[PDB]
This record gives structure tokens, sequence and C-alpha cells, in this order.
RNA sequence: ACUAAUCGAACCAUCUAGUAGCUGGUUACCGCCGAAGUUUCCCUCAGGAUAGCAGUGUCGACCUUCAGUUUUAUGAGGUAAAGCUUUAAAUAUGUAAGAAGCCCUUGUUACUUAACUGAACGUGGGCAUUCGAAUGUAUCGACACUAGUGGGCCAUUUUUGGUAAGCAGAACUGGCGAUGCGGGAUGAACCGAACGCGGGGUUAAGGUGCCGGAGUGGACGCUCACAAAAGGCGUUAGUACAUCUUAUGUACUAGCCCUGGGCGCUCAAGCGU
């Protein structure tokens, strides 16, 4: 959903006399902005435990940037979505230079092949595939294969849309 | 519009589309806004948003009349009894919420804002966390005011 | 239980007694007293129609009317607003007497030590 | 007869806010931050950022 | 329609512009304010009165007060969790939030009680420059005459009874009967927005291939056109089991398709983000 960023959101129960210094739960949340990152954080936390936004506070929101966004790597995303039938789990593989780019890849991919929106989709675990042969996926496998070199046939050239008429029939060999 | 959110918008002086008002964050007020969330957008304004609103669209309620804040004299006649003597005081009292926020904010007529330059989001009638333009949005009200004001 | 003429009583309408039962529009509503009889108690209660209020007069027996605790917070407040004002004028110091609506929280610092923040995640369907 | 915007019209701003002449003169919209060597990020903050 | 057969029997002027119901009609302009089907009480059917909502005037205090709102305190309801009905809560919903107020002291009474035990009428105090929450302020209160509806319709929500399924009835809210504008290729639905006459700027709902103002715009995938654990040797996406120097092959899950406005479109001008 948009240019998402990663957010580290830490929060805990509002302290009472009975429980000073509460437990300080932390979650990693992909969101377009901070007010969505905090909303997803309370949505999950009320799902697992009894804490709510009204009785809870947020102690930090921090952006987790990519360590090496100029390196290309393979990502494994564990996933959970609610359909009309029910909830199912699957695992996709993506090839991007960053984790937020792979989550961007997932959200468009999941909405296309399965018609799942942001509310139904739950991130389980996104982890960099450190070593080859941990790639369990065919279309990534041909890409990680040795000495990849493919042609680009039938590339339609960029003709400007405001040049309605052309004098020469275009060539598709570039 | 049901009559219960209708009464609140009258009490918050939001009687028209594209109408602005400063309110205090308070458990009395915060529960009042949450009911009329299907009708409003709200957030936290910065110093600049407070400054440009008072300077460009700042109007005063002088004997029930909407008088534009043109000279410093017209603040002395109305709010000199609370120590506010100039425009920079009225900005200071609102931004840094002082002991006389209530008399300062009621002095100002509600801000008749224009439509935003650049438009709203495609479906502005959803919450901001679901891609719309409604409800709380915190520091992003500064971008909304900049397009509007 | 005993009841005056003019105090505040609240109706509960239990299912034990069925004699002269008020409607479901009259269960659980608070009102004032204008008549006290051997069993029935005359109750004045407002009614909400359209934009206004109309007053209705009824009779409810003693089996479901209880003394109202509505103005209990008042008699506590005026008594306490009195004795703090005596302590204020004796000591010559000002005291905030009204109620504040619980202003939003100020800023503070939370230390990491002894509390390593645990990393959570959603769970699968199994 | 005619409300003039002090943000556009510099004369109305000076009538309303006489400090506005010396704000731009001494350039307090461009106040440089206080000098001094900034400390490194603590190592414990880096692990909590890049945690699993 | 015609013929045969069937039933009946006047006219004139006046009373008389008879009366009853029920139709049709009812004559310049502009400005301001603007509704209703609803509460209580009677009695012939043939329906009355009243309350409301409204218009003109008129009179008394001064936004003190008030309020389809929140908050604080306290009732009332069901549904999970939960304990051995109490527990904590959703959701709407009563009451109170000072000087028109409090507490206790002391007398009386026609009332009540063992008794100021209470109730009523009289004594005492204190805060009038935080008078004891927030927000609002175009504050009200009270008279007359004079209307029009007083018996409806639609939608939501709740609730009740019931059918083979239907359906039926209330109450609440919004609306209609009394509404123009942009959209919905069209609309009595719905979405936006409610209205003096003009100029400029920005938008909403909806759109940007042509008709039509606006993108043949950008990223990534899929497709070639009733109904069931249904048939697919069509394609893609995911899961679970088995072989392997001793790449596979079986069954499912999800897409979506074959069977079950015009022009035109197919690396869309379709679908999802």
């Amino acid at each position: 959903m948009g240019r998402l960023q990663e957010y580290q959101v830490i929060g805990r129960h509002l302290p009472t006399e009975a429980n000073p210094n509460p437990a300080l739960y932390r979650m990693r949340i992909f969101a377009p902005n901070e007010v969505v990152a905090k909303s997803r954080f309370w949505y999950f936390l009320r799902g697992l435990k009894k804490v709510k936004k009204a009785t809870g506070e947020i102690v930090s929101v921090n952006v987790i940037s990519e360590k090496h966004p100029l390196k290309v790597k393979n990502f494994g995303i564990w996933l959970r979505y609610d359909s009309r039938s029910g909830t199912h789990n699957m695992y996709k593989e993506y090839r991007e230079t960053s984790r937020v780019a792979a989550v961007e890849a997932m959200y468009a991919d999941m909405a296309a092949r399965h018609r799942a929106r942001f509310r139904s989709i739950h991130i389980l675990k996104v982890v960099e595939l450190e070593k080859t042969e941990d790639v369990k996926r065919p279309y990534i496998k041909q890409l990680v294969a040795k000495n990849l070199s493919f042609p680009l046939p039938h590339r339609v050239p960029k003709i400007s849309t405001k040049k309605i008429f052309s004098a020469k029939r275009p060539s598709t060999f570039s | 519009i049901p009559p219960k959110p209708r009464k609140i918008l009258q009490l918050l002086r939001l009687r028209q589309i594209n109408n602005g008002v400063f309110v205090k964050v308070t458990k009395a007020t915060a529960e009042m806004i949450k009911i009329v969330e299907p009708w409003v957008a709200y957030g936290y304004p910065n110093l600049k948003s407070v400054r440009e609103l008072i300077y460009k669209r700042g109007y005063g309620k002088v004997n029930g009349q909407r008088i534009p804040l043109t000279d410093n004299a017209i603040i002395e006649e109305n709010l000199g009894k609370y120590g506010i003597i100039c425009i920079e005081d009225l900005i200071h009292e609102i931004f840094t919420v002082g002991p006389n926020f209530k008399q300062a904010a009621n002095f100002l007529w509600p801000f008749k804002l224009s439509n935003p330059n650049g438009g709203f989001r495609p479906r502005k009638f959803k919450h901001f966390i679901e891609g719309g333009d409604l409800g709380n949005r915190e520091e992003h009200i500064n971008a909304l005011i900049r397009a509007m004001n | 239980r005993t009841y005056r003429v003019g105090d505040i009583v609240d109706i509960k309408v239990n299912g034990a007694v069925q004699k002269g039962m008020p409607h479901k529009f009259y269960h659980g509503k608070t009102g004032v007293v204008y008549n006290v009889t051997k069993s029935a108690v005359g109750v004045i209660v407002y009614k909400r129609v359209k934009h206004r209020y109309i007053e209705k007069r009824i009779n409810v027996r003693i089996e479901h009317v209880k003394p109202s605790r509505s103005r209990e917070d008042f008699l506590r407040r005026v008594k306490e607003n009195a004795e703090l004002k005596k302590k204020a004028k004796a000591e010559g110091v000002p005291v905030q007497l009204k109620r504040q609506p619980a202003m939003p929280r100020e800023a503070h610092t939370v230390s990491i030590a002894d509390n390593k923040p645990v990393t959570l995640a959603p769970v699968a369907y199994e | 007869v005619q409300k003039k915007n002090p943000l556009r019209n510099k004369q109305i701003m000076l009538r309303l806010n006489p400090y506005a002449s010396t704000f731009a003169k001494e350039k307090l919209g461009e106040v440089k931050a206080e000098e001094g060597k900034p400390p490194k990020v603590p190592a414990s903050f880096k692990e909590l950022l890049h945690e699993a």
C-alpha cells in the first residue's frame, strides 16, 4: 500500500500502582506513515493480549532503513490472509533490493492472484534468503542460475503520445 | 446527519464545509470529536500553521461582528483583560496553550478555509488509516492546512 | 424502605411482582415523587418526544422503587469544597476547587534496563 | 476597507509585528545548530533496530 | 345498430338565487417568515375540542440563565470472557452537576412515628476578584387573535407474532407529502451538495480511447469469453506426501475463465492493488 516504510513500534500498558514498569512489547510494522504504523501495532496487540489503545501508550516509533539497499537479494515472506472461505497460510519469494520493496511486491502480487487487501493480509515473517538452494521457487531459480543472459525481442519503442501521425513505420529491434 | 453529531458540530462551531476551529485536547473535547469523526479531519498544528491562519484568515468577534484582525488596537479592546495585547500574543496563547485559551479561541471567528490546492485523496470519506481524509491524522494536518489556507 | 414526597427514586421493575407493572419504556428510569400511598408511589418522570420534554405522572409500588444515588456526588462535593475553603482561608493559600477534565499526559523517559523489549509477531492459523 | 495579507504585504506585517524587521535582519530563521562533536549511536540501539 | 316483444307516462308560471351532498373554477408584482399528520378529553356520526408544529403584533427579566453535546458521579438493559450470580466491559439510554445551595442546631404543627423519627414554617454560617466541570451564547419567559395539518407514505434500526415460504404490527431516527444543482450513458433508488445576481480560483461524488472537458499516464500480475467435496489433457499462483549417480509424480487451496449506453476494446478501453 504505497511507498511503505518499516517502523519499529514499542509500547506497553499504562502503569498502575499494581504493575509499575510494564513489559514493553515491540513489533515491526510496515506502513505508509507513522499514524498507520501505530494503528496496526494496537490492532495486533489487542489481538494477542488484552492491552488496548485506551489503556496503552506508545514509547517509540523508529524507521528501520535498509543496511544495503544497493545489493540485490532474495526474500522469503510468510503470510496469512482471510478470504471468504477462511484464513490460509502461504509463502512467497521475491527478488528486490530491500525488504519494503519486497513487501511492496507482495501486496500487489497478493491482490492480483488472490484478491486480498491490506486488512486481511497479515505479515508473519520476512527474512533474507542468505544462501542459494534455500530458494524454493522456480521463477527465482532460473534467475539465480549461472550466467543469465536473455535477449529483448519485440521491444515497442517510445513514440510520444502527442505525435499522432508518423512518416515511417516504426522498428521493434531496439 | 443524525441530530447527536449535529449538535456537536454546532457546539464546535463547525457549521459549514471547510470550517476550521482550534480546540483543546481534553477528555471532554476528545470524546466530543470522536463521535463526529465521520464529518471532520483533525490533527496537531505547528507554529507555522497557527501563524498563517491568524495572519491571513484571522477574524475577530467584536460585538457579534466578524471584524478582520487588521490593527493591534482591536485585540486590546476585546482581549486586553486577559493580557493579550497583540497578534503575536494571540498566536502564542493558542500554540503554547496558556491560561486563557478559551477566551482567545472564542474571540476568533471559525476559520473559513478554502478547498485544498491539489484536491483531496480519491475517496476522502474514509479514515486516514484506510486511505481517506477523515479523522485524526496528527502532523499531516499541516499539509492539509497549507493546501487549504 | 420509606419514601418522602419530593425526593428522587429510581425504578427497577423486578420479575417477582406483576401487579400494576410499568411498561418497558418505564423500566430503569429515575424520577421525582409527588404522592405516597399505602403501596403505590406517585412518580413524575419526563419523556423525550421529538425535540422537547413532556412530563408524565404514574404510580409504582414499593417493590421496585429505590432511593436514588444521583446527587450523592453533590453532597460530597459541597461538603468538601467547604472544608478545603476553611483550610485555605486559615492557612492563607489558594486551592483549586473545581474539577479538571484530565489533561493529556506530559513527557517522561522509560529506561531499557531489566526490561529487554520482546519482539512479537502474528500467529498462523494452526 | 481592504484586508491586506501580512504574509504578502510587508508593510502590514511591520504594523502588526514590529519585531519582524529585526527577525529577518539578524536571520533567526537560519539559526545554526550548536557546535560540538555528536556521540556515536549506542550499540544496543542498533540491535533493537535490526532485531528479528 | 335494426325488427318483434317488454315498461311508463304531460305542459306552463311562481314559491326559488329551495336545500342536501359532491365536482369544476376563483383575477397584478416583489420582499420577509414558514408547517403538519403527533399528546390529552368528550359525545349524534355526520365527528368534535385540545396539545403540538407556524405567522403577525404585544408585554415582563437581562445572555445571569439555557443546551437533541461531551465529561464526572450514579441507575437500567443483554453478550463474550469469567467466578464458584460476581467479575469486568461493548452499544445506545434515565438522574444530578449551588446561592433558586448545603449541613447540622433550636422552636411549632392540622400529618406520621417509641421518639424532629421524618415533612412543612421560622433561626446560623460561608464562599459573590476559580460561584465550585468542558464546549456553545442569534438568551429567554409570557399573552392574545389567526392559520394549515389533525385520520397518511417511504427507508433504517430495534422489537413482536406468524407462514410451507410469506407476511403482519408497533416504537425511534431520517425523509416525503413541500427541493433546484453535479453524478448515477437513463431514473421514484443511491453518491455529493442544498439555492440571491456576476467575475476569478479550488474541489467533492464521478471521471480522463471517441461521442465528452480531462491520461491511448506510470508499476506488477491474470484472462481471449442458476452452482454442487460439479465437470477442464487451458494457464498461472501456493500447500502437503514419495523417488533420486544406491529433475520429478499424486492430491488439494486460490485466482479467473469454457459449460454449469453506443462506437468499439484484448502487452485493454477488462479485473485486483
